[PDB]
């Protein structure tokens, strides 16, 4: 209990992007899913369509995915990498996702510790 | 340089022909139940590479896989 | 029978002119005309180069 | 009010378009050009024709 | 790799040469 | 055996085309299992001009990085190289092919780009008419840091220098380790008694006007030290002056 929740999973995120392995969006997020490559899914609580959340939960169940639930998916589109930078670093596009599957893990030592010591107290 | 004068003249080319835009496709693939089964609407593809993931379109007669070229009755 | 008066005049187009900074006057104007030919002296073969030569 | 302020810019322009050029008309392509200068004739010269 | 480096202020991404 | 038969029938179509819908069985050919052998009896350097668009615009789509990489490195870029040397300018069907090589940047930049400049053959027009699809496509921050390392690191040719100077002109935010191989790059003609281009200067131009905010005073200092070794009566006063009003971080 060194790092926090809203804090080792940005390393994961990061690691993810570094690796390849970040199904995000609508479609990448389901199809890669269903093809059991995927190993985690991250959802936006900010929605319009409770039916998209249904189905999510549903792909959660079935292949024993475990489900994190993050406030708004604006704030997702800094955690994921949707923002073109400056030269400074100042984003100047706003895209946020509302759904974030992971693939693929880099071998961590503390985040993929946090995130699985909260995994265990979870389930 | 004796300068070239550039002559006006006003053709619309704004209208152009752009393909309909289909909103949130997803949930045409699956109906989700109330207890939270997962029903597949369209026929999977059964092909070497593109399986497990990737429907099939409904045609009033067949279904046809969208990225191998794969026909049927 | 011809004759206008003043046409190439009034068939240029008024061009105006540009803003560059004051010119020094008097000592430091024949200063200035002395560390331009005597002092900064650039090595040449035979001198065929004039002080306003454009191209 | 801006509608004359407008067209003093369009007069502007007009003028710049007579000075730059001496009076280049361009030949409107849906009239027909022996019909929008139906009266008009060409001189050999100016000066002696 | 060479000698004089970055050294001030952020680091959006790691970059995937390999 | 019969297929044989039907390649070697699209061997005249493809020498002959011009327009049109093209036949099924060349549209199939990323899909294919033994696809080079297949692709030798269709005769890729007998090839017209239009038929070498469709033919890049049908391996770009078909997904495989490294299957459409070895198409563009043994039919595509010898065929631009061979009509530079010949034609003085390039065809407008292998220039379209070009752009839609863009659509696979991975496999355009190892298969059409990185390969062109390590032959250290390519030529100044072979350069510009390359170059300049470069800038029309927009290409991704990743991919166009990671072209711009390696020629950073690449023998020295004037050629060379062009690509670098358009990756510049792009102006994405770049990663902090490729402008340690830009500094380095340029710091490497310190010492050189060579005479260097004008493009050489301009790329050093470039490289100020856009990044002096991401310039430490070590390596900033040490550039002044450059212009001071190899000067430009032009140039090098305006990269002078680009250094000494620039804004760190
Ligand atoms: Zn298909």
């Amino acid at each position: 209990g060194v790092m926090d929740v809203n804090t080792a999973l940005q390393e994961v995120l990061k690691t993810a992007l570094i690796h390849d392995g970040l199904a995000r969006g609508i479609r990448e997020a389901a199809k890669a899913l269903d093809k059991r490559q995927a190993h985690l899914c991250v959802l936006a609580s900010n929605c319009d369509e409770p039916m998209y959340v249904k189905l999510v939960e549903a792909l959660c169940a079935e292949h024993q995915i475990n489900l994190i639930k993050v406030d708004d998916n604006k704030k997702l589109g800094e955690w994921v990498g949707l923002c073109k930078i400056d030269r400074e670093g100042k984003p100047r596009k706003v895209v946020g996702c509302s759904c974030v599957v992971v693939k693929d893990y880099g071998k961590e030592s503390q985040a993929k510790d946090v995130i699985e010591e909260y995994f265990k107290c979870k389930k | 340089a004796k300068k070239r004068k550039k002559k006006s003249y006003t053709t619309p080319k704004k209208n152009k022909h752009k393909r309909k835009k289909v909103k949130l496709a997803v949930l045409k693939y699956y109906k989700v139940d109330e207890n939270g089964k997962i029903s597949r609407l369209r026929r999977e593809c059964p092909s070497d590479e593109c399986g497990a993931g990737v429907f099939m379109a409904s045609h009033f007669d067949r279904h046809y896989c969208g990225k191998c070229c794969l026909t049927y009755c | 029978s011809l004759a206008r008066a003043g046409k190439v005049r009034g068939q240029t187009p008024k061009v105006a002119k540009q803003e560059k900074k004051k010119k020094k006057t008097g000592r430091a104007k024949r200063r200035m005309q002395y560390n331009r030919r005597f002092v900064n002296v650039v090595p040449t073969f035979g001198k065929k180069k004039g002080p306003n030569a454009n191209s | 009010d801006e509608e004359a302020e407008a067209k003093m810019l369009e007069k502007y322009k007009q003028e710049r378009l007579e000075e730059m050029f001496p009076d280049e008309v361009d030949t409107p392509r849906d009239v027909a050009a022996r019909i929008r200068f139906q009266k008009y004739r060409g001189l050999k010269s100016f000066r002696t024709s | 790799s060479s000698v004089m480096r970055r050294n001030e202020q952020l680091t959006l991404h790691d970059e995937r040469f390999e | 055996p019969r297929v044989l038969e039907v390649y070697r029938g699209v061997r005249e179509v493809l020498s002959k085309y011009r327009s049109g819908k093209l036949p099924k069985a060349f549209k199939i050919i990323p899909a294919l299992s033994n696809w080079e052998q297949i692709l030798y009896v269709t005769e890729p350097e007998a090839w017209t001009a239009a038929a070498m668009y469709q033919a890049t615009r049908i391996f770009a789509s078909n997904l495989k990085e490294r299957m459409a990489q070895r198409f563009y490195n043994l039919v595509l870029l010898p065929r631009v190289r061979d009509d530079v040397a010949e034609y003085k300018r390039l065809n407008f069907h292998l220039y379209m092919a070009l752009k839609k090589a863009l659509f696979k940047p991975g496999a355009w930049f190892k298969g059409i780009l990185i390969p062109l400049c390590e032959s250290g053959t390519c030529t100044l027009r072979e350069a510009i008419i390359v170059g300049s699809i470069i800038t029309k496509c927009s290409i991704p921050v990743l991919h166009s840091s990671a072209a711009m390392l390696k020629i950073a690191e690449m023998e020295y040719s004037g050629a060379n220098s062009i690509f670098l100077r358009l990756l510049l002109d792009k102006k994405y935010a770049l990663p902090y380790r490729v402008l340690d191989a830009l500094v380095f790059h340029f710091l490497g003609f310190r010492t050189e008694k060579r005479e260097l281009p004008v493009l050489w200067h301009q790329c050093l131009l470039t490289l100020v006007q856009r990044y002096k905010a991401d310039l430490a005073t070590d390596q900033k200092e040490a550039l002044l030290e450059l212009l001071r070794l190899q000067p430009h009566p032009q140039l090098s006063p305006e990269i002078r002056r680009e250094l000494q009003s620039a804004v760190p971080r």
